[PDB]
């Protein structure tokens, strides 16, 4: 007899996986968060002087 | 280990409901903290 | 001072920092290499079928367990050692600079030849000059010369502080009735930062240190124009 | 019982000593050796011995012993 | 009856049990604080207030998590539930006495929670140094409150370890010698024996802080000729025994957990094990001022206790690779517990390493006081102690309840406390070589990525103990009932079924010669 | 003394329901009291 | 030696009035070791099961040989091999002939 | 008929053939860290300070303006 | 076959690979059909049926090595749910930046960062590897 | 012996194994130490 | 004085069921009551001390 798994592992694999990504891309990006990476190859550097 | 079938079964829904009380009862007191840390 | 996104020790401005960095690079290999074994051995032990679940003879298997490890730890203690007596040797300093800690700023005290003394504070965040960094600037630096062996006596008029600058390879605690020493010995020029290194209350977060190394002509200047 | 005293011979006592050893002959190196200073209170001479020429303690050491006029 | 059975108990279960649920709520009390930290830390700025409400909380995360987590649940809890059963004994040798190590800690719980209520808190750090703990700096009952919190924990665990070390001696089957005792056995009484030693001095030294804060002595008041530097040697000659307190029965239930889930009736190398504890137990007495390498001792006290701390390292190795050795060739079962135990092996080497780079007095000078000591403590408490009292509980729930939890649930458990903790302290490491000071409510601009990523990793962790209340709760709502455990022949404590009666051994085992 | 599953604990699993409540107003309170210890720290 | 261990087993499971408790902590033991019985001692445990009339034992002994080899495929076909005069003498079918592969 | 396969011995042949690659990788990874972390370092700051003028270092800061004393 | 709790001292039944003869049989009771088909065991196995071999080996066992040794979906189901609540874990960090966190400070504006950035490259931070060593002084910009 | 049907027996196979070996002993025909297969009876 | 303890060994080992804190009579349950009135008044009075000491 098919359990938990075999009816519903495929779909909590793909949905949990979607949902994981999705959200964590939208707060990485989308909401403001100041993460402060390298200026390396980023900035370019003004006179402060 | 082996065990009997549950006496009282927890299906799905009533899961749902403890997961969510449970979640609420750590979240709900912390956030109205939080959310008034300004008016503190 | 600290850049974004930084892995690893700021680089060295003086020579036992030098040799702090080649002492770790060495010790982390070690670190590296115990961690992946140990990882790789678990994966291993858990990907077969075959089993043998008998009574096993530890006796010979010990051997290797326990010398191998002592040998590694004798590769490890002999420089770590030649490191530690090589900061502690006799150097002569040229010049010799207190600090005293405060709640919540450094004193220094120049006092070889005249009474030179004076209080260094955090710049606060909304006085900061453009393109000063958060927390880190002071008003009153700790100006020094640069190439010289300089002697820093370490103490405190209240709590515990402890004087640290990363760069140059020192931290030194600031405990009230005690002289501690450090040597300090800049092989550049520049502007060198560190912030206290002992809990000391509601301000422990915002005490730094900002050394300025400078040849020794400009150092005497400055000297008799802060007195 | 002579399990537990063998248990702390093998697993405490020796290991001791194994790590005083290598302790020891991590500083077996040779000083070096001090200034003579013909002190009046050392190499002290009221009966010469009873063993080679009078001069010399028992387990003298050329290296780090002088007599009283010196290092040999 | 309830009153009867749960304030007035001489039953090692019971007790067994208090100690456990004492210790859930104190592991929640603590998360919360660790979960403030890393909110005041999760952005560059101020979130609370300065410095003082920062440290009032990270001071009391750290002597929850100590004092009213990890020593309740695997001395109090799996000590009690599982060293008589293990030995065929009726109870503890004292009872009574054991109740009240258990009722002394609800006291010292107020007592810290006083110290934080009252004036501005103690906002010391969990070592307590004056002169910023002093009279002075820290005007008030807060300090005070500490020190008493302190002393009831300290003879609770002073009275407990008299009990185990009495009962592991005096209580077992005439036959069995102590190389016949199980390895968690023998963690609770090494564990016991450091607490003995250990303790008295802690005592000492913060009656000393409480006499120069109160009765006008100076011990550590340089104005009279005191020192404190002295406070800090008291503290640490407690304070590195504490360490391994915390870890050996963490190792006691890993050598169980492992050999259970590998199929096999024994650990290897059984002798070498002994060896190893008693070893970490002797060296962890002789090593304290690692924790002063900044203070201004002299280089031959710094070159001593360098080399005598990395020698911690061979009987530790000699247990991790029997772990490995025990794993060897085992029908190995991937329980939850199984993988809680997995994970310790890996996360209790890295941090151990981490220890081992922190042992060298010169590289210590730039390492101590900042964040890569936190890394160093958190990879072997939060997934060392914490991993091992995780795999403990999820074995031993359905012994002591007689209820299985749902496998699935623990193991979603497993891997997001696994993601958490490893996301919250990984790069710590990076913080700590960089130089990031601990004890700071913020941080200079340029350490803010590795902060934001740490906090993050909080609010996992914070998912994973939410998610395991929720588990624990499903396991007492749906009451699947225990029916056969497997390998009853060599774990005695599962022999007399689950729950056990409340009276087991009434008659002893027989065992002859 | 009842002896048993659900019978050796302070706390009664007769209703699952009541159980929650129970669990939630014990670990819930745990939680909550650091944030409303730093409420009222603010709040001097 | 091989032969030397290899001889002990055969003889143990060939002792005429082996009972039923010692089949048991016969197969039960020798799993425990770094190996896959030799033919000639699964043939002196089958012959037990037969004097103990335990064909469900038989079929058990012949899985737990398979289980041993782990993923080395060309054991158990083998073993077979070598045991099919003994199965076809004391009519013992293989679990993959019973379905008990499936 | 089918050969008779190696029966005996093979959870230990598997791991002896394994802790021997492990040493061989153990050295291989050694080497690496050696040239791309160790020596990298050594030879950074040998290459910096071999012309480096402190003198030149410090007159360029000092038109930046960066310093109190300068 | 019905296992009780108060069963907890007798020998019992388990399916373990490294166990292969349990210490009791899976079925002990036996019906008159299932006690004529022990009988008929004592002669010949030549004589027996396929399905009375199956029935003998199911009296004894309750799953085979295959049926007890079977792979199952379980991992999509734990991978899939603890990617949900670490998802889950995101939203409670979108609802903390938006109604804990205030702004950060004015040292992260673009503009005050381009001259930090410019001010930290004259002071030479990290010349040897960290930071002003991946400057190009000559040319003027990151190499 | 025993006051009651059955009694725990811990078996200490050989002399110095750190390893015993525990096991019900019921009223009724002796039983083996599942290890060694030595015998006892309980005499209740 | 007389040795008394036969008749001390008789009063403890009377099978009435009650617990050794109560066995004596009357008297354990009177000094008992003060005991844990003192305590547990006494705990609550510590509370109300809390209460006052956390408010300036
Ligand atoms: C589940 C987990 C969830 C997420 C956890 C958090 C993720 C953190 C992200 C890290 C990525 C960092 C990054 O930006 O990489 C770019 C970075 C750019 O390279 P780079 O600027 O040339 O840096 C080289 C350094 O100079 C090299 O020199 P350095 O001096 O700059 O290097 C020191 C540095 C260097 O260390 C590292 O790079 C750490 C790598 C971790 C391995 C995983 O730090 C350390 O010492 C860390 C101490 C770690 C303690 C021991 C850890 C045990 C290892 C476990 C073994 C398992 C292996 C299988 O690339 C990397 O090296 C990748 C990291
Ligand atoms: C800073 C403080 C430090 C805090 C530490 C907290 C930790 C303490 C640990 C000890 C737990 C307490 C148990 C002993 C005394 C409690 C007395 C009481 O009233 O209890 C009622 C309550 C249960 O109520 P029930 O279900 O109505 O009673 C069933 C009885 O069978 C039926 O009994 P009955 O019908 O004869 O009478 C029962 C009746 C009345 O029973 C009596 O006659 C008792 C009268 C005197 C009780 C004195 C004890 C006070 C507790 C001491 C600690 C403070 O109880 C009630 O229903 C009303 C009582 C209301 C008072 C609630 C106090 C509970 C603990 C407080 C938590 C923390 C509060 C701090 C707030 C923070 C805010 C800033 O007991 C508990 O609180 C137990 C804990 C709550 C459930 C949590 C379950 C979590 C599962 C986690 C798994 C870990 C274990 C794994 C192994 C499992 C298998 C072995
Ligand atoms: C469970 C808790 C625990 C444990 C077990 C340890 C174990 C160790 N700790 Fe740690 N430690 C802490 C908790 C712990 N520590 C805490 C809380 C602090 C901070 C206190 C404060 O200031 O608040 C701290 C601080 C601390 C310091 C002070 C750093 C400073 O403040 O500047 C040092 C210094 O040596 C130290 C070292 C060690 C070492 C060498 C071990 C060893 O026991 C580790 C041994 C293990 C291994 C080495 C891994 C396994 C071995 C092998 C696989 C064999 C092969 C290995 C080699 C060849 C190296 N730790
Ligand atoms: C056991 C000890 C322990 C544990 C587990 C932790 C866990 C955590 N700690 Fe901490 N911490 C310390 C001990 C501990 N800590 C100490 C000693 C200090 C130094 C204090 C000082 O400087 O004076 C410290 C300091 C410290 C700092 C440095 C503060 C600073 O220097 O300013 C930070 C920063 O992020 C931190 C964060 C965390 C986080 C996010 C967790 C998370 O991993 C926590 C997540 C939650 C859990 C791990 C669950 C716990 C609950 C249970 C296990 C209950 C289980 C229930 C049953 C079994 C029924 N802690
Ligand atoms: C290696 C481990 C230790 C070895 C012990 C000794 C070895 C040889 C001698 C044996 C007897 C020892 C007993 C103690 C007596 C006196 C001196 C012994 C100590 C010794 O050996 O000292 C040596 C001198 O011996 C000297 O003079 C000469 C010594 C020889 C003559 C001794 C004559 C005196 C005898 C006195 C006897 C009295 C007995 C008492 C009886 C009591 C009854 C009531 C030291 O050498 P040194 O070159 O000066 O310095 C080293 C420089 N590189
Ligand atoms: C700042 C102020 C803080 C002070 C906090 C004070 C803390 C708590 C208040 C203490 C109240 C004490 C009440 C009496 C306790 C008596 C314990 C006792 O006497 O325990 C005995 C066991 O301990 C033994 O022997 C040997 C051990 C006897 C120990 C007696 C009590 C010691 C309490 C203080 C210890 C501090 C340690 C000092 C060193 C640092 C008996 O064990 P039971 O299980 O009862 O019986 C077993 C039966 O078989 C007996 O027939
Ligand atoms: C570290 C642990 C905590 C992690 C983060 C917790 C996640 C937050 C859970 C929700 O918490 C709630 O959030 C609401 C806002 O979303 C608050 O309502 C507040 O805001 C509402 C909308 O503005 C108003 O309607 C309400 O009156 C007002 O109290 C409410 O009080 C608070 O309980
Ligand atoms: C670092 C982890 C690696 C684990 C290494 C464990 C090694 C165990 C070896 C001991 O087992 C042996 O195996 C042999 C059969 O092969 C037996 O014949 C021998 O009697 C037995 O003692
Ligand atoms: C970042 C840390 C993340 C941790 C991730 C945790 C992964 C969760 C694994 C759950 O998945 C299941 O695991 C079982 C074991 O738990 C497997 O058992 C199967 O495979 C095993 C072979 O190794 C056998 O022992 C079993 O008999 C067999 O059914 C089963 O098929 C598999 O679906
Ligand atoms: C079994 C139940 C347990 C018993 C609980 C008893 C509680 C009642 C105690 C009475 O309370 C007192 O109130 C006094 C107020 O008059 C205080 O006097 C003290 O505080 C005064 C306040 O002005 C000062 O004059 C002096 O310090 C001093 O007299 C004193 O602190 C306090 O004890
Ligand atoms: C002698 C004692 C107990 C043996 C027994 O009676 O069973 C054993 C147990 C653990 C052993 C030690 C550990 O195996 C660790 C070390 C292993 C080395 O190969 C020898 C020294 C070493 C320090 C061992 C000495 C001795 O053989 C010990 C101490
Ligand atoms: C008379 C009485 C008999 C005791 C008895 O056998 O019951 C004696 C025996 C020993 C006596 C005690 C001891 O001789 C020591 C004490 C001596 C002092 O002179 C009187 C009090 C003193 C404390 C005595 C009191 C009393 O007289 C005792 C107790
Ligand atoms: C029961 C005692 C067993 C003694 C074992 C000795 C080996 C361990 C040595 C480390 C220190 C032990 C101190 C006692
Ligand atoms: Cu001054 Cu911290
Ligand atoms: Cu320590
Ligand atoms: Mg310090
Ligand atoms: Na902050
Ligand atoms: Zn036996």
């Amino acid at each position: 007899a098919p359990d938990f798994h075999d009816k519903y592992g495929n779909a909590v694999l793909a949905s949990g996986a979607t949902f994981c990504v999705a959200v964590w891309v939208y707060m990485a990006t989308q909401i403001g968060i100041e993460w402060n990476p390298s200026p390396v190859g980023r900035v370019t550097p003004k006179e402060w002087r | 280990i082996t065990a009997k079938p549950a006496k009282t079964p927890t299906s799905p829904k009533e899961q749902a409901i403890g997961l969510s009380v449970t979640f609420l009862s750590f979240l709900l007191p912390a956030g109205w903290v939080l959310y008034h840390l300004d008016n503190y | 001072m600290a850049y974004p996104m930084q892995l690893g020790f700021q680089d060295a401005t003086s020579p036992i920092m030098e040799e702090l960095l080649h002492f770790h690079d060495h010790t982390l290999m070690i670190v590296f290499l115990i961690s992946s074994l140990v990882l790789y051995i678990i994966s291993l032990m858990l990907t077969t079928k075959l089993t043998h679940t008998s009574t096993m003879d530890a006796q010979e298997v010990e051997t290797i367990w326990t010398i191998l490890p002592a040998i590694i730890l004798i590769l490890i203690a002999l420089p770590s050692l030649r490191i530690l007596y090589m900061m502690d040797e006799i150097n002569n300093p040229s010049l010799t600079v207190k600090t005293m800690g405060h709640q919540w700023y450094w004193s220094y005290e120049y006092t070889d030849y005249e009474d030179l003394s004076f209080d260094s504070y955090m710049i606060p965040t909304s006085e900061l000059k453009p393109g000063e960094l958060r927390l880190l600037e002071v008003d009153n630096r700790v100006v020094l010369p640069m190439e010289m062996t300089i002697r820093m006596l370490v103490s405190s008029e209240d709590v515990l502080h402890s004087w640290a600058v990363p760069s140059l390879g020192l931290k030194t605690d600031a405990i009230p009735g005690r002289l501690n020493q450090t040597t300090l010995m800049s092989s550049r020029p520049g502007l060198y930062y560190g912030q206290c290194s002992e809990i000391c209350g509601s301000n422990h977060s915002f005490m730094p240190i900002v050394l300025e190394l400078v040849p020794l002509k400009y150092f005497e200047k400055w000297s008799a124009s802060m007195l | 019982g002579a399990r537990t005293w063998r248990f702390l011979t093998f697993g405490l006592a020796l290991p001791s000593v194994a790590l005083c050893t290598l302790n020891s002959w991590l500083h077996s190196g040779h000083r070096e050796r001090p200034a003579f200073i013909p002190y009046h209170h050392l190499r002290i001479r009221t009966k010469p011995f009873s063993w080679g020429d009078g001069n010399h303690t028992f387990f003298h050491n050329p290296r780090v012993n002088p007599l009283p006029t010196g290092y040999e | 009856m309830f009153i009867n059975r749960w304030l007035f108990s001489t039953n090692h279960k019971d007790i067994g049990t208090l100690y456990l649920l004492f210790g859930a709520w104190a592991g929640m009390v603590g998360t919360a604080l660790s979960l403030l930290i890393r909110a005041e830390l999760g952005q560059p700025g101020t979130l609370l207030g300065d410095d003082q409400i920062y440290n009032v909380v990270v001071t009391a995360h750290a002597f929850v998590m100590i004092f009213f987590m990890v020593m309740p649940i695997m001395i109090g809890g799996f000590g009690n539930w599982l060293v008589p059963l293990m030995i065929g004994a009726p109870d503890m040798a004292f009872p009574r006495m054991n109740n009240m190590s258990f009722w002394l800690l609800p006291p010292s719980f107020l007592l810290l929670l006083a110290s934080s209520m009252v004036e501005a808190g103690a906002g010391t750090g969990w070592t307590v140094y004056p002169p910023l703990a002093g009279n002075l700096a820290h005007a008030g009952a807060s300090v005070d409150l500490t020190i008493f919190s302190l002393h009831l924990a300290g003879v609770s665990s002073i009275l407990g370890a008299i009990n185990f070390i009495t009962t592991i001696i005096n209580m077992k089957p005439p036959a069995m010698s102590q190389y016949q005792t199980p390895l968690f056995v023998w963690s609770v009484m090494i564990t016991a024996v450091l607490l003995l030693l250990s303790l008295p001095v802690l005592a000492a030294g913060i009656t000393m802080l409480l006499t120069d804060r109160n009765l006008n002595t100076t011990f550590f008041d340089p104005a009279g000729g005191g020192d404190p530097i002295l406070y800090q040697h008291l503290f640490w000659f407690f304070g590195h025994p504490e360490v391994y307190i915390l870890i050996l029965p963490g190792f006691g239930m890993i050598s169980h957990i492992v050999t259970y889930y590998s199929g096999k009736k024994e650990p290897f190398g059984y002798m070498g094990m002994v060896w190893a504890m008693m070893s970490i137990g002797f060296l962890g007495f002789i090593v304290w001022a690692h924790h002063m390498f900044t203070v201004g001792m002299d280089v031959d006290t710094r070159a001593y206790f360098t080399s005598a701390t990395m020698i911690i390292a061979i009987p530790t190795g000699v247990k991790v690779f029997s772990w490995l050795a025990t794993l060897h060739g085992g029908n190995i079962k991937w329980s939850p517990a199984m993988m809680w135990a997995l994970g310790f092996i890996f996360l209790f080497t890295v941090g151990g390493l981490t220890g081992i780079v922190l042992a060298n007095s010169s590289l210590d000078i730039v390492l101590h006081d900042t964040y890569y000591v936190v890394a160093h403590f958190h990879y072997v408490l939060s997934m060392g102690a914490v991993f091992a009292i995780m795999g403990g509980f999820v074995h031993w729930f359905p012994l002591f309840s007689g209820y299985t939890l749902n496998d699935t649930w623990a193991k979603i458990h497993f891997a997001i406390m696994f993601v958490g903790v490893n996301m919250t302290f990984f790069p710590q490491h990076f913080l700590g070589l960089s130089g990031m000071p601990r004890r700071y409510s913020d941080y200079p601009d340029a350490y803010t990525m590795w902060n934001t990523i740490s906090s993050m990793g909080s609010f996992i962790s914070l998912t994973a103990v939410m998610l395991m209340v929720f588990i624990i709760w499903e396991a007492f709502a749906s009451k699947r009932e225990v029916l056969t455990v497997d390998l009853t022949t060599t774990n005695l404590e599962w022999l007399n079924g689950c729950p056990p009666p409340y009276h087991t051994f009434e008659e002893p085992t027989y065992v002859n010669l | 003394y009842e002896e048993g599953p659900g019978k050796n604990i302070p706390f009664s699993v007769e209703n699952k329901w009541r159980l929650l409540a129970m669990m939630t107003l014990f670990f819930g309170s745990g939680f909550a009291a650091p944030f409303f210890i730093v409420r009222h720290q603010l709040l001097k | 030696t091989d032969e030397e261990f290899d001889a002990r087993w055969v003889t143990y499971f060939n002792k005429p009035d082996i009972d039923a408790w010692e089949l048991r902590k016969g197969m039960n033991t020798l799993v425990g070791y770094d190996l896959v019985p030799e033919p000639k001692i699964i043939d002196a445990a089958l012959r037990a099961c037969r004097r103990l009339n335990d064909f469900a034992s038989a079929v058990r002994i012949l899985e737990v040989v398979k289980d041993k080899a782990g993923p080395h495929k060309e054991i158990y076909p083998y073993v077979i091999q070598e045991l099919r005069p003994t199965l076809n003498e004391l009519g013992i079918s293989t679990p993959e002939e019973l379905g008990l592969d499936k | 008929a089918l050969a008779k396969p190696q029966m005996r011995g093979l959870l230990a042949r598997r791991l002896r053939f394994h802790i021997v690659g492990a040493f061989m990788v153990s050295l291989g990874f050694a080497t690496f860290y050696k040239f791309a972390v160790a020596e990298k370092r050594k030879k950074a700051y040998a290459d910096f300070y071999r012309n480096y003028d402190s003198m030149k270092d410090f007159e360029e800061m000092r038109k930046a303006g960066i310093f109190q004393s300068a | 076959s019905v296992v009780k709790s108060e069963d907890y001292a007798l020998p019992s039944y388990v399916d373990r690979r490294d166990y292969p003869l349990p210490d009791v049989a899976h079925v002990k009771n036996l019906s008159a059909s299932q006690k004529a088909l022990k009988e008929k065991e004592k002669a010949s196995w030549s004589s027996l049926s396929i399905d009375e071999k199956v029935e003998l080996y199911r009296l004894k066992f309750k799953e085979s090595f295959a049926e007890m040794n079977r792979s199952t979906n379980e991992w999509k189901t734990v991978v899939g749910a603890a990617m949900f609540f670490i998802g889950f874990t995101a939203l409670l960090l979108i609802w903390e930046k938006h109604y804990v966190y205030g702004p950060i400070p004015h040292t992260f504006e673009e503009e005050w960062v381009a001259k930090q950035t410019k001010r930290m490259l004259d002071m030479k931070v990290a010349p040897i590897q960290g930071f002003s060593a991946k400057w190009d002084y000559d040319k003027n910009e990151w190499k | 012996p025993s006051i009651t049907n059955k009694r725990i027996v811990g078996c200490i196979c050989e002399e110095d194994n750190s390893t015993v070996i525990w096991f019900w002993l019921h009223k009724g025909e002796a039983q083996r130490c599942p290890s060694c297969g030595t015998h006892y009876k309980l005499v209740p | 004085f007389e040795n008394r303890v036969a008749e001390k060994q008789k009063l403890f080992q009377e099978d009435n069921g009650l617990p050794v804190h109560l066995k004596g009579g009357a008297t354990d349950n009177i000094l008992y009551r003060v005991t844990m009135t003192l305590c547990l008044g006494g705990t609550l009075y510590s509370l109300y001390c809390l209460g006052w000491a956390s408010f300036p």
